[PDB]
């Protein structure tokens, strides 16, 4: 039980036409009605919006939709699926962008350095090897029970 | 300490360096200094299954601790003497670990030096 | 074998000389009484396979797709009623004979003797299937949906009979003792690679591929629920059985020919994965997971570990179940409302509060949960994979992340969070439907208990 | 965009601009009392420049107030929890059943609750009662076929009630 | 206390019932990590004192 | 006294600097109190077609619905081959493709040859 | 986590905040007054109030609502609207 | 030591007998949370003993049972053991987790 | 509505406070050594955490 | 006076299911489980004895437990 | 007819058959030649399953 | 019991304690109520199912298999001669697999046993370890799966063929 004019057969020409059709078809203002164009990425006439509806909408409108945001007449949007919340927060920054971007990549970059400066110059008590009293603790490595006797002592000092 | 100032800011030749710790043959000015007791019994080392990168010097100490610990469970505060015995042994092996890097250090500084002013 | 077979011929005229209110008795009871007759069958021991007649075989890894396909049959007659009860008796005997033939044809197809048979039960697996859906489709575009079907399939499953009559005039009889204990590396040459790539090829439409994958996505959310849930489970997994059994031949050349098609089977995996995240139309979801899966089981397939067949047929088994199982669940969100879109129909929390554990347990069985066959599965095809190449990880993990994350939102889309305060009509849980629920979810625990069964050939 | 108008009346911006100031200076400081302090002296502020009789010189200073609000603006405000993105946010919304719904029990329970029962029926005379003429001759009658508002008339004729009353008085207390 | 009875009389009965006779008819089974034997003790099985430690000065 | 917030892909402005909403055209009110209008329209005709205790069943949104076969069936109509789809279909389709191709190829080649001489973990490698 | 409430008490405790106010006189402090025609404060006093009642009871009311007050009878009204106050 | 093994195993299998009360029950208890509780306090009581008996002696030990899937070269089972870190590191969760249930009984009463 | 008038919690933080102050010495005492503990230190490499932590 | 009417969705049908489940998995279960307890506790498992010569066995006879 | 006769008694049925893969046969079988190949004193699993004795390689 | 011969177990070394206490000892204390509560109806239950056991006399067998000639002695077709010997050889890679996995349990055991003490009493068993999965990677291993026995003889005839060029060019 549906209507194939409420669907949205082909491009946004003529300008007459479409226009009338969009505007009186998706309940929508002549003018803020905005085709892509037809570029060739399929899309039909379907209109441009300005794409944020979580952050923007304020919940003290009270509209119907107490999660979708939505307030049962819009034409919806192309990628709505991607534009919930709980899916995409698209609040306003709250400085900027790219002075969010460069500062943590400053941090972390200097961070990284200051990695690779420690991995170079360790530290340490200043203290000589261990002295396991063995043949450096040999027999109770791999094996090799008569092999290798292997000649390493320790001397006292 | 000041070992890893000089090492870092000044010179690392006279400093000798971890890893790559004997750097002098033995006996140069040793003469007749080796004793390395260890009566520890090294089979009786492998009945005793000790930790592994413990199976050393002072054990004898941690033998006897393990042992009045195991004999004597629920007295929870009794092994104590022989636990700072097995600290003391630790401290002396500790101190002789210092002891063959400041001895390594004086004697690369002092010999080095003297050769490469006057030679 | 043919004790199993001629009581479902025997149970085709019970629809018919049974009277009204009595259709679904006779056929549920004595369907579920084949079940017991398919659960008999594992007599098979160890070296061979068993061979049951003049005719034909049971092989270790058709006994498990048998034991699938007869008990996905009374689970299905008991779903596909309510949505065609409204109309007439003369035609729900029709539906029902159809179903039972369909299945008949399965049987056949599952336990064939030699390729040629398996081919003849392979279109037979199909011809019906198309008019179920073609007459009762339910949406305006069905008619585009089984035309896709028909062609796709017999395009592609044109020239396995060539092949197979290549087979048999150069190397005598088909059987798959004779046809194996004889072969032989059949070297570089052109024709090796035709003819494998004809073989492999018309099972690749059969999984499907991923180049040759929306075949299948329009015969999912453009069907009912008895044609779909039979469609998934058991035609693509047949498919898989019949590549499984085909592939002991043209071993010295397949290593040479078989890279791009792993690597269309790995990147349209990761595509697939990503392509059923971010989609509305909840029904279309359960069929790009399918090609996900069966991408999987692809790869799996065309390197010849074992390990990787073993994992294989689990992980085929698994999803059968559970692509059966979200098929169903997709059912019930459309019998309460007639939408079939993802973002309008949401709440039930509240409402219907205990089928929020069965869409719970759906998601954790596609969310491969961590002690059933699904992730075991899926995990012995990781190991063999990462055998055959120690760099492959990135997209078995990228699949596995993707894979959690969309039947997560596929849960948490429609049942969480929030009733949209204008649904105002919906009925409590049936019993119908938790019912079919329980017979989906616990034999997959207890094969989960016990997985002895579902291994492949070489357990 | 708001429910009754279409432009929201200036000095209405003007005033959201001084309750979120105030809010984020709460936000801002804390102790209360210097907090009083911060807040006369923004009031001051404000009253510094209140009987401007010019409009280009009042909006100026609202877009430069805009300037040094957002620059000095601060990253969580204290809202409320039960204010949207709070900590609330409908935490305790998991009994919220609309009363559509339990009329759709079994008889049993039914006859359990029998007073209920019989009073949400008399409810639903009620509703259908006064539902066909005066509620839809209100609907067509004075509004024009651009309805212009959101706002909807009181029954004022002689009896019964204003439209669309049922969802509106019919939802859950907002604290189960 | 009728409760600790029935709830952990039960199943202990029912796990050692278990785990003797199934568990150690399976023969590779489980297995343990021996306690340790110190050179100054004596065995309770078959018995024979182990040699002691030598001298230990210098402490 | 600020950078005076630069827009961006995810930076969203806020409605407080808009700065359009300064030298506000009177033709701009007319067409919010025509949004307004378009608004009032659409909820008067929900809460009559939503508050009716006669009806039973869902509220039948049409334009839900419109985007839906907007999204799905109104794809491969309409459609023209540009330059644009064609070059981001051989970038999207063939590259990545051909990349993961020629690196598997490249480990497999190492595997082989390193195998071919023998000097392999293989001292066991049991489940392959 | 039961707090009782009542339309009586709700309304002293309002009337009560209001009489702590400075510029007002709590001589003449009626349930049923207006608030810029006859107690002498501007919009601003008025939206103060607003914010002190706001930080008081732990809710906020909204800017599309705090235009439309005017008087304490619909305070204590949407107040109990917001609690719901009944047994 | 049949004690050590047996009593470890009933510090496990003491935790599962609200699954099965619940799922048999259809009459759901009213002091089901007093029932949790004292059998998580059983629980603690009965992980008491081997910790003791652990430390006291050693005795590390594994247990493993009921191999499925012994197919290829390689086999494994349900498979568990007691070194010192599994061993000792169990009461401290329960008792932890004992007193969650307690602050569980309090904090969530008007729901 | 301030209100710890209440047997649980009193009993639950009460019992907490008590493993939380003897069996952290009690825990760590009875432990086999499965390592070496170091026990030499210089001036301000084992007074520094206290002086940190102080400042 | 003080309580306030709770609000559910719905109980009889839920419970309705859940006891014919449990109590249908509970006709059959409990007497299959009386009957292999009976079992392994009179007929028991088998012994371990060899194959005696000039003796050929069934092809069952070789099994462990009594009802395979 | 869906579980009460189906489910547990097929589980039953399924949860004790004979060894599938010849499983404790084997196992009493690699106890037999493993016991009999070390009390013979031959090291147990000799390589080359096909006899070296029973081969005619190509020569070169 | 059981075979203890095929299986390797070496015997125990258990101390005898010595307080040095007075707590008293709270583990021979509990060990000592535990047998007395749980250990006496076990034993008692455990006689009595015994002498149900006892009462009724079940055996089973090992079933044995003859020996099969060959696959070399099989000529080009031979279709029940190859059977035979199909079968046969795979039973081999069957208790092959079975050998593998003792030898497995084995270096399990032996593990768990020594402890701390890794390659002590344990370095042999690990050297027989590696000498069986030599001979089985060497064998078993890198052929594939869709094997009936052809593709192992294949294997094998190439491997010593490769040996005997490889000796006779190093000698």
């Amino acid at each position: 039980s549906h209507i194939t004019k409420d669907m949205l057969p082909g491009p946004y020409p003529k300008t007459p036409e479409e226009r009338a059709a969009a505007a009186k078809k998706y309940n929508m203002r002549v003018e803020d009605y905005e085709p892509y164009p037809d570029d060739g990425m399929g899309y039909g006439d379907y209109p441009k919006l300005p794409d944020r509806s979580q952050q923007e909408r304020d919940p003290w409108y009270d509209w119907d939709h107490p999660d979708l945001r939505l307030n049962w007449g819009e034409p919806m949007h192309w990628d709505l699926d991607m534009y919930i919340r709980n899916r995409v927060d698209t609040s306003p920054t709250p400085v900027n962008w790219n002075l969010m971007c460069k500062h943590l990549f400053g941090f972390v970059a200097f961070m990284l350095f200051m990695f690779w400066v420690g991995e170079t110059y360790p530290t340490y008590q200043p203290v000589g090897p261990k002295q396991y009293p063995y043949n450096n603790l040999y027999l109770e490595r791999g094996g090799d029970p008569n092999k290798e006797p292997e000649p390493v002592v320790h001397y006292e000092i | 300490g000041a070992h890893l100032a000089r090492r870092y800011l000044g010179d690392a030749s006279v400093e000798p360096e971890p890893l790559r710790m004997p750097t002098f043959p033995p006996d140069y000015g040793f003469p007749e200094r080796k004793e390395r007791e260890m009566v520890a019994t090294q089979q009786e080392m492998n009945d005793a299954q000790l930790v592994l990168q413990q199976r050393d010097y002072c054990a004898h100490y941690l033998i006897r601790f393990l042992k009045c610990k195991r004999d004597s469970f629920p007295n929870f505060l009794a092994c104590k003497h022989e636990q700072h015995d097995w600290d003391y042994c630790e401290h002396l092996d500790y101190v002789k670990r210092m002891k063959e890097f400041e001895r390594e250090r004086r004697l690369l500084q002092r010999k080095k030096r003297r050769e490469q002013r006057e030679a | 074998m043919l004790k199993y077979i001629i009581p479902t011929m025997m149970l085709m005229p019970l629809t018919w000389l049974s009277k009204n209110s009595m259709i679904w008795i006779n056929t549920t009871l004595h369907s579920l009484l084949i079940s017991l007759t398919s659960l008999l069958l594992l007599n098979q021991f160890g070296d061979n396979s068993l061979n049951f007649s003049l005719t034909f075989f049971s092989d270790s890894l058709s006994t498990p797709l048998l034991i699938l396909t007869m008990w996905l049959l009374p689970l299905m007659l008991m779903a596909s009623q309510h949505h065609l009860s409204k109309e007439n008796l003369a035609r729900k005997k029709l539906f029902i004979s159809m179903l039972i033939l369909l299945q008949l044809f399965l049987i056949m197809t599952f336990t064939a003797t030699e390729l040629i048979f398996f081919y003849i039960m392979f279109e037979a697996t199909l011809v019906p299937t198309l008019i179920i859906i073609t007459r009762w489709g339910n949406q305006t575009e069905r008619l585009n949906a089984g035309l896709y079907f028909l062609f796709y399939t017999l395009a592609g499953s044109l020239p396995l009979l060539v092949a197979l009559i290549y087979i048999q005039n150069t190397m005598g009889s088909l059987n798959f003792l004779i046809l194996q204990y004889w072969v032989q590396p059949m070297p570089n040459s052109w024709s090796n690679t035709f003819m494998w790539l004809a073989c492999m090829m018309a099972f690749m439409v059969k999984m499907p591929l991923y180049g040759l994958h929306l075949w299948l996505p329009k015969a999912h959310v453009e069907a009912p629920i008895a044609g779909s849930m039979v469609l998934a489970a058991i035609l693509l997994k047949l498919g898989g059985y019949g590549m499984m059994r085909i592939t002991l031949l043209l071993n010295p050349i397949t290593d040479f020919m078989a890279y791009p098609f792993i690597m269309l089977s790995l990147w349209g995996m990761i595509m697939t994965s990503s392509i059923c995240l971010r989609q509305t139309d909840l029904k279309s979801l359960i069929a790009y997971s399918s090609v996900s899966h069966m991408a999987l089981v692809i790869v799996a397939i065309l390197i010849q570990t074992p390990w990787s067949y073993m994992g294989a047929t689990a992980l085929m088994i698994a999803h059968g179940l559970t692509s059966s199982m979200l098929f169903c669940l997709a059912n019930s969100n459309y019998e309460r409302v007639h939408s079939r879109t993802m973002i309008l129909a949401r709440g039930l929390q509240t409402l219907l509060p205990l089928m929020a554990a069965w869409w719970l347990l759906a998601s954790l069985t596609n969310l491969a949960l961590p002690p059933s066959i699904n992730l075991i599965g899926e995990l012995f095809v990781v190991m063999s994979t990462f055998s055959w190449s120690n760099i492959t990880i990135i997209l078995m993990g990228l699949n596995m992340v993707i894979t959690a994350l969309y039947s997560l939102y596929m849960l948490i889309t429609t049942q969480r969070g929030k009733h949209t305060h204008h649904i105002n009509n919906i009925l409590p849980s049936f019993t119908r439907e938790n019912a079919l629920m329980s017979l989906h979810m616990l034999p997959l625990l207890l094969l989960s208990l016990n997985p002895k069964i579902i291994l492949g050939p070489l357990y | 965009f708001l429910p009754s108008a279409a432009y929201l009346t200036h000095q209405q911006k003007v005033l959201q601009l001084y309750k979120r100031a105030l809010r984020h200076l709460e936000s801002r400081c804390v102790h209360r009392d210097k907090y009083r302090y911060f807040a006369c002296l923004l009031r001051a502020r404000f009253d510094e420049h209140k009987n401007e009789k010019d409009m280009v010189k009042a909006t100026q200073l609202l877009r430069e107030a805009e300037k040094e609000f957002w620059h000095g603006q601060h990253p969580q405000p204290y809202i409320f929890p039960e204010s949207p993105g709070g900590t609330s946010y409908e935490r305790y919304e998991c009994y919220k059943v609309p009363e559509w719904c339990l009329d759709d029990w079994h008889p049993s329970e039914k006859a359990m609750y029998p007073d209920y029962f019989a009073k949400r029926e008399q409810w639903k005379k009620l509703r259908r009662e006064s539902w066909e003429r005066e509620v839809k001759q209100l609907q067509e009658e004075t509004p024009v076929g651009g309805p212009r508002t959101e706002a909807l008339p009181p029954a004022r004729k002689q009896g019964d009630l204003p439209p669309l009353w049922w969802h509106i008085v019919t939802r859950p207390r907002e604290r189960p | 206390s009728i409760f600790a009875f029935t709830h952990v009389l039960i199943p202990v009965w029912i796990i050692h019932y278990y785990l003797k006779y199934h568990v150690t008819t399976k023969p590779y089974t489980i297995v343990e990590k021996k306690p340790r034997i110190f050179p100054g003790d004596t065995i309770l099985e078959t018995g024979e004192v182990i040699p002691p430690m030598k001298e230990f000065p210098d402490q | 006294s600020f950078p005076k917030y630069e827009p961006s892909r995810l930076a969203s402005l806020p409605t407080t600097l808009d700065p359009a909403e300064y030298d506000i055209s009177s033709e701009t009110r007319k067409a919010q109190a025509e949004r307004l209008a378009i608004r009032s329209r659409l909820k008067r005709e929900y809460q009559l077609q939503y508050n009716d205790p006669s009806r039973r069943g869902v509220v039948e949104d049409p334009a839900l619905i419109r985007w839906t076969c907007a999204r799905s069936a109104n794809v491969y109509p309409n459609f023209r081959p540009n330059t644009k789809t064609s070059l981001l279909g051989a970038l999207f389709g063939i590259g990545p493709l051909i990349f993961w191709y020629y690196v598997f190829k490249t480990d497999r080649d190492r595997k082989e040859k390193l195998i071919q001489e023998g000097k392999l973990d293989r001292t066991f490698n049991i489940s392959y | 986590d039961a707090p009782p409430l009542t339309l009586e008490g709700i309304k002293d405790r309002v009337l009560y905040v209001l009489k702590l106010y400075d510029k007002i006189d709590p001589e003449k402090l009626s349930v049923n007054s207006h608030f810029m025609k006859d107690l002498g404060l501007d919009s601003l006093d008025q939206v103060e109030i607003i914010m002190a009642m706001e930080d008081e009871f732990g809710f906020e009311i909204p800017d599309i609502d705090a235009e439309k007050l005017m008087c304490p009878q619909e305070i204590v009204d949407y107040i109990a609207d917001k609690k719901d106050v009944y047994e | 030591m049949n004690l050590f093994s047996s009593l470890t195993l009933v510090t496990l299998i003491l935790l599962t007998m609200p699954i099965a009360a619940i799922n048999f029950n259809t009459h759901k208890f009213t002091n089901y949370p007093l029932y949790v509780k004292t059998t998580i306090s059983c629980a603690f009581i009965t992980s008491m003993i081997p910790t003791m008996m652990f430390i006291h002696t050693g005795q590390e030990m594994i247990i493993s049972n009921w191999h499925w899937l012994t197919i290829q070269t390689l086999k494994l089972s349900l498979s568990f053991k007691m070194d010192f870190f599994s061993m000792m590191f169990v009461p401290v969760a329960l008792f932890v987790t004992w007193s969650i249930m307690e602050f569980s009984m309090w904090y969530m009463h008007s729901d | 509505n301030i209100n710890e008038n209440n047997p649980f919690l009193i009993n639950s933080i009460k019992r907490l406070l008590i493993g939380s102050l003897f069996a952290g010495f009690i825990i760590s005492n009875n432990i086999p050594p499965m390592t070496i503990p170091q026990m030499t230190m210089p001036h301000y490499l084992k007074m520094t955490a206290l002086t940190v932590t102080i400042l | 006076g003080k309580r306030l009417f709770i609000i559910k969705p719905s109980g009889f049908y839920d419970k309705r299911f859940l006891k014919l489940l449990r109590f249908y998995i509970l006709l059959t279960g409990i007497p299959v489980v009386i009957g292999i307890t009976l079992i392994n506790v009179f007929i028991g498992e088998a012994e371990l004895a060899e194959i005696p010569e000039g003796y050929v066995p069934e092809h069952w006879e070789y099994f462990k437990h009594p009802i395979s | 007819f869906g579980f009460s006769i189906v489910l547990v008694l097929g589980s039953t049925f399924v949860a004790y058959l004979p060894d599938y893969r010849m499983q404790e046969w084997a196992r009493r079988e690699a106890e037999r030649l493993v016991k009999y190949r070390e009390a013979h004193g031959l090291p147990l699993m000799e390589s080359n399953c096909f006899d070296p004795s029973k081969i005619q390689l190509p020569e070169d | 019991s059981w075979d203890k011969d095929v299986y390797p177990e070496p015997p125990r070394r258990t101390p005898a304690p010595s307080p040095q206490t007075s707590l008293p000892n709270p583990i021979t204390y509990l060990t000592k109520a535990f047998d007395l509560l749980v250990d006496r109806p076990v034993t008692l239950v455990r006689e009595f199912i015994e002498r149900q056991h006892a009462k009724n006399k079940y055996y089973y067998y090992h079933r044995e298999f003859r020996r099969v000639p060959d696959i070399t002695e099989c000529h080009e077709k031979d279709v029940l001669c190859m059977f035979e010997a199909e079968m046969q050889w795979k039973r081999d890679y069957k208790v092959d697999q079975e050998i593998v996995n003792i030898i497995q349990e084995r270096l399990k055991a032996c593990q768990q046993r020594e402890g701390e003490s890794h390659r002590q009493n344990c370095a042999k068993e690990l050297q027989q370890f590696t000498q069986v999965v030599k001979a089985y990677q060497d064998r078993y291993h890198d052929l594939g799966a869709h094997y009936s026995a052809r593709k192992c003889l294949a294997k094998q005839k190439q491997r010593m063929l490769a040996e005997r060029k490889a000796t006779k060019e190093a000698a």
